[PDB]
């Protein structure tokens, strides 16, 4: 799936 | 609790050695234990609860999305291959929801109650946002709009404390109203909300720029930029 | 084991969902409920064991480094700061030795007296030596000896085996010699038997190429350049 | 540390 930005540590 | 016998300050040094080590599981247990011992925390320290939480939940996101890809093709000419992947993907999905209600029930007990300054009260109830929004990505139930609309007013109380007690360009208002966006578009069905937001957060804290040292328009830029990011997918 | 009442072949297919899921610690629990049902582990399914615990081990080995760094620059005019970065490495130490003692569990009971096959075999004992040579890194008391010299012992047993059984171009047997090498120059403080070692397994190795298919010279020089490397940065 | 090459997955 196309993650959008979310805050902090890009994590996933 | 595990932690009980560790010292506060043990934990939490303890917490920035995980970090450094890569040790996010640890890192998360560690400040588990921090904030039972009851006292409040520092901006330093919140920011180490959230970090280490951030890492855990998004590890299990990123596999649960694989799993459910998984799934999904092999409901579409597909061969069946039986119950394995509905159950591996229903394992990593009961994991990431224990780590969500760990989350949630640490703010509950009793971070947001006792957080009275607006730093740590809008930091608090945007992860608690943030934690109903990842439960709600995989929510498929009953109680879906119920925990739909526990992260809309968990985030919807972060903003307009936001608005009311910070500036257009403090990084934990631009990094709620980032998030919030990102509710609105890909959890709500509210695109143009979220267009909305996303927008106008950063025309507002490019108008407040002016006022930073060179350091804190460092933090805020960096935020502004992933608004526009997602402003540039999204139109 | 909590693996006991999942079907074997469920275990395996588990194994390679957790693996495209990059959730290595579930992917090694399913190899393990795996071996454990006693049936001898096809080639794939041998490789599966070997990704999924050479992932988990090398996720504690690289917080392992991370945190004795720290611990040593702390034992160097600097500041006293507690038992905390020796208790926290002696957990990843602890956790990091479990590991290496279920696979070397799980090899002795009983992958290897089972295995007859050259490639089977081989491969087992370069595991053998792999898990005791991950134990030798960490290890600083009165067994580091014996533990080094049980690492010698498994890849000497590989070595003699591969050399009697496999063509100098197998790709496990290259393996093998690759990860001796390395055991001689970090382990044994035998850094000319290392430099040896790499550079016969290298040239045995190009003169067989001829014999090989497109596809098996890939495999066979992929490793051939990490002998490469290594000889690179020893000489 | 330098790590030196070894067989498999550069997992650490
Ligand atoms: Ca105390
Ligand atoms: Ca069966
Ligand atoms: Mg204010
Ligand atoms: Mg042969």
């Amino acid at each position: 799936k196309l993650m959008f930005k979310t805050e902090g540590p890009d994590s996933d | 609790g595990a932690m009980g016998s560790m010292e506060r300050a043990s934990l939490i040094q303890k917490a920035k050695l995980a970090e450094q080590a890569e040790r996010y599981e640890d890192m998360a247990a560690f400040m588990k234990g921090a904030v039972e011992k009851g006292e409040e925390l520092s901006c330093e320290e919140r920011n180490l609860l959230s970090v280490a939480y951030k890492n855990v939940v998004g590890g299990q996101r990123a596999a649960w999305r694989v799993l459910s890809s998984i799934e999904q093709k092999s409901n579409e000419g597909s061969e069946e291959k039986g119950p394995e992947v509905r159950e591996y993907r229903e394992k990593v999905e009961t994991e990431l929801q224990g780590v969500c209600d760990t989350v949630l029930g640490l703010l509950d007990s009793h971070l947001i109650k006792e957080a009275g300054d607006a730093e740590s009260r809008v930091f608090y109830l945007k992860m608690k946002g943030d934690y109903y929004r990842y439960l709600a990505e995989v929510a498929t139930g009953d109680d879906k709009k119920r925990i739909i609309d526990s992260a809309r007013s968990a985030y919807q109380e972060a903003m307009d404390i936001s608005k009311k007690e910070m500036p257009p360009t403090n990084p934990i208002r631009l990094g709620l109203a980032l998030n919030f966006s990102v509710f609105h578009y890909e959890i709500a069905n509210s695109p143009e909300e979220a267009i909305s937001l996303a927008k106008t957060t950063f025309d507002e804290a490019m108008a407040d720029l002016h006022t930073l040292s060179e350091d804190s328009y460092k933090d805020s830029t960096l935020i502004m930029q992933l608004l526009r990011d997602n402003l540039t997918l999204w139109t």
